[PDB]
C-alpha cells in the first residue's frame, strides 16, 4: 500500500502543492482504494528498448524499471530511485484496477491473474487524478485476510504524514486527519520540547524502557534512521555533554546519555538522498550534503533539554543509581558520625559470665550508677544506666533493635 | 474550599468579629427567606441540643 | 565475556561478519535471557532489565554453513534471515550457556553488590529526620490588621 501512498505523495510533491493535495484511502475486506487529483500518468508516448510501444500508465504500473524519478540527483526532491514499485504492487494481487486521468482522458488499466491477464483502455473523460483500486493475491503472502493491526498502522502513518505535510488532506475510510506537530509531539510525552524550523521538526521527549525513535527522510518512515540522526544528535550531545558535565559533575557516557530520549524528527525539502536498498529503510547519503541542506539549530535543543529536569534529572538520578548509589555511607541522620560498636559508658561485675546468684541493675542515670558504686557488693550487685528517651518497641525492626545503641 | 465564600479574621473583644467577602458562584438568593435560610444551612448558626 | 564501560559484541554469520548485528544474535539473547533472567530473579532476588544486563556483556558466536542467509547491506551488515530459518536451523542449546554464565560470578558480583545497597540491604531506622527548610507562612499564625500595607502608624 506504501508504494501506491507514496507515488500519490510524490504526484503531490512533483508539482509543489497544487495537484494531488487530496488522497482518500479506503482499505476495508481485501480491496484497496486510492485516489488523488494529481496529473497522474501522460498519455505522452514511452518508449521501450524492445521496441514495442507501451502507453504511460500501464508502463508505470505493470513493467519496472519505469519512472519519472531517474532525473539528475541535485533537483530531485522526490524519495523515488527505482521505477519498479507499482509493478511490484500489481505482481501480487489478483484483481487490480487502476484509472489515470490527464485533463483530457481516462486510462483504465486492469490486471488479473498475476500478469497474465493485463488490459489498458483509454476512455474519454474530464478527470484529472489517479485512483487504483486493487485485491491482493493471498497464495503469496502468508494471510488469507486483512486485520485491523495493519490499518492502525496505516491510520497512525496518515497521522504522522499528515503531521509532516499539512498542505495535502489525507482521509482514511472517509475520516480527515489534521496534522500538527505540537499535537503530535504531546501524544509521545507531555513534556516533549518541540523546535521547529523552515524545514525541520524535531521534538525531545523520553525513553523508560530502551530507546525510541520515529524519524523521517522527505516521504519515507525511516524506521532505521540514517545519516541525518546520526549528525544532529552528535550535534546535541556535543552540547549536552560538556553541559550536564558542567552541571552535577557526572561523566555520563554517551550511549547512556542518548538512551533516555524520543525523538520526533521530520524533515522535509530534502536533495540527493541515497538508500542503501529496496527495503528504503536507512540513509546512505553522504553526511556533507545533508549537513549542508539542514540548518536545524541544534545547540537550542540541547540548551531547551538541559534545563528541562523532567528528561534530564531521570538520567542524572539513573547515575545517582550506578554511582551516587555507589558512593555508599549508610545513615539515616540519627546522630552521624563513628558507628561504635560498644560505648566507653559500662559497670561490670567479676562474676560477668558464670552461673552464679548475681544481678544487673537496669537503673536510671548517673545518679542512681552513683548511688549503686556507692552501695552495691563488687560481687553479687551489678548495674547499667539508660543514655536517654526510648521510642515505641515494636515499630522497629529486629535489625534495628540492633542499630539501636543502648539495646545493642 | 469550595470557592463560594472567603472569611477574614477580626476578632473582637465581645463575642466574634469575623468579617465575609462573597464571591460570584453562591445562590446569592433574594426575598430574606431564602437567603437566610441558607446561611442557616451553609454558616450554621441554628445549633441543636438535647 | 564481560564489559563495564558500553555494549561490545562480535557475529559472523557463515563467514561474514556483522559489525552492526541480525536477527540471530535476537535469538541468541532470547534464549539465553529466557532461561538466565527467572534463574538470577530466583538466586538473588533482584530484577535488572534486560538492557541493563545486556549492555553488561559481550557476546562471541561464530556459525558455521547455514542455509538461505539474507542481506539487505551491500557491506552485509544486518542479517535479515527469517526467525523460521534461523531458529530451524542454531540448534545452540541456550539452557547450559545460561547455567555456565549463572556459574560464573565475574560479572554478576559487583551489580549484585551495587543492589545489595536496596535490594536485601539491612533495615537503618532511627532518627530520619527532615530538612523542610521553611516556609513562606504568611497567613498563618500572625494578626492581620485591615491597614496592611496602607500607609498608617
Ligand atoms: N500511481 C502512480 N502515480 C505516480 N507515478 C507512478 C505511479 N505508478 C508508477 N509511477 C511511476 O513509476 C515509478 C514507480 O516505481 P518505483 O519503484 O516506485 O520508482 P521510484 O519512485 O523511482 N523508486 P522507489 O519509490 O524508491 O521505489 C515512480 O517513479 C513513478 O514515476
Amino acid at each position: 500500500i506504501d508504494e501506491i501512498i507514496d507515488n500519490s505523495v510524490d504526484e503531490g510533491i512533483r508539482t509543489k502543492f497544487k495537484f494531488a493535495n487530496k488522497i482518500n484511502v479506503t482499505i476495508k475486506n481485501n480491496q484497496v482504494t486510492v485516489e488523488d487529483n494529481g496529473r497522474g500518468i501522460p498519455q505522452a508516448m514511452v518508449k521501450t528498448p524492445t521496441g514495442e510501444e507501451i502507453p504511460g500508465p500501464v508502463a508505470a504500473w505493470t513493467i519496472p524499471k519505469a519512472g519519472g524519478n531517474f532525473g539528475d540527483d541535485k533537483e530531485r526532491v522526490t524519495g523515488g530511485m527505482n521505477g519498479v514499485g507499482s509493478s511490484l504492487t500489481n505482481i501480487f494481487s489478483v484483481m487490480f484496477v487502476g484509472e489515470t486521468g490527464d485533463g483530457q482522458n481516462n486510462i483504465v488499466v486492469r490486471c488479473s491473474n498475476g500478469m497474465e491477464n493485463k488490459s489498458w483502455e483509454t476512455i474519454p473523460g474530464k478527470w484529472k487524478g489517479t485512483r487504483v483500486t486493487f485485491i491482493p493475491d493471498f497464495m503469496s503472502f502468508e494471510t488469507n485476510e486483512l486485520s485491523q493491526v495493519y490499518l492502525d498502522i496505516t491510520l497512525d502513518r496518515l497521522q504522522t504524514l499528515a503531521v509532516v505535510y499539512p498542505d495535502i488532506q489525507f482521509t482514511f475510510n472517509g475520516k480527515k486527519v489534521q496534522g500538527n506537530f505540537k499535537k503530535y509531539a504531546r501524544q509521545y510525552d507531555e513534556h516533549a520540547i518541540v523546535q521547529e524550523q523552515e524545514n525541520c521538526s524535531i521534538a525531545v521527549g523520553r525513553s523508560p524502557d530502551g530507546f525510541r525513535q520515529l524519524t523521517y527522510v522527505n516521504n519515507i518512515h525511516t524506521k532505521n534512521g540514517g545519516h541525518h540522526i546520526d549528525c544532529v544528535m552528535d550535534d546535541i550531545c556535543e552540547d549536552l555533554i560538556p553541559q550536564i558535565k558542567r552541571k552535577f559533575k557526572i561523566d555520563v557516557t554517551k550511549a547512556r546519555v542518548k538512551e533516555c530520549l524520543t525523538i520526533v524528527m521530520f524533515v522535509r525539502d530534502m536533495k540527493n538522498m541515497r538508500f542503501d536498498s529496496q527495503t528504503k529503510e536507512r540513509l546512505t547519503s553522504p553526511f556533507g550534503e545533508i549537513r549542508s541542506h539542514i540548518q536545524l539549530d541544534a545547540k537550542k535543543i540541547s540548551r531547551a533539554i538541559l534545563n528541562n529536569e523532567a528528561i534530564l534529572m531521570p538520567i542524572i538520578e539513573a547515575a545517582l543509581a550506578r554511582k551516587l548509589a555507589a558512593e555508599k555511607a549508610a545513615e539515616t541522620k540519627a546522630a552521624k558520625k563513628a558507628s561504635k560498636a560498644k560505648v566507653h559508658k559500662h559497670i561490670k561485675a567479676n562474676l560477668c559470665g558464670k552461673d552464679a546468684d548475681t544481678t544487673l541493675f537496669l537503673t536510671e542515670g548517673d545518679s542512681a550508677i552513683g548511688y549503686l558504686i556507692d552501695v552495691r557488693d563488687k560481687e553479687l550487685h551489678g548495674g547499667y544506666p539508660l543514655r536517654g528517651k526510648v521510642l515505641n518497641s515494636w515499630g522497629m525492626s529486629y535489625a534495628d533493635m540492633l542499630k539501636n545503641k543502648e539495646l545493642f | 474550599n469550595k470557592g463560594f465564600i472567603t472569611w477574614d479574621d477580626a476578632c473582637g473583644e465581645h463575642g466574634f468579629g469575623f468579617k465575609v467577602k462573597f464571591r460570584k458562584e453562591y445562590s446569592l438568593s433574594d426575598n430574606e427567606e431564602e437567603r437566610h435560610a441558607k446561611i442557616m444551612k451553609d454558616f450554621g448558626l441554628i445549633e441543636r441540643r438535647s
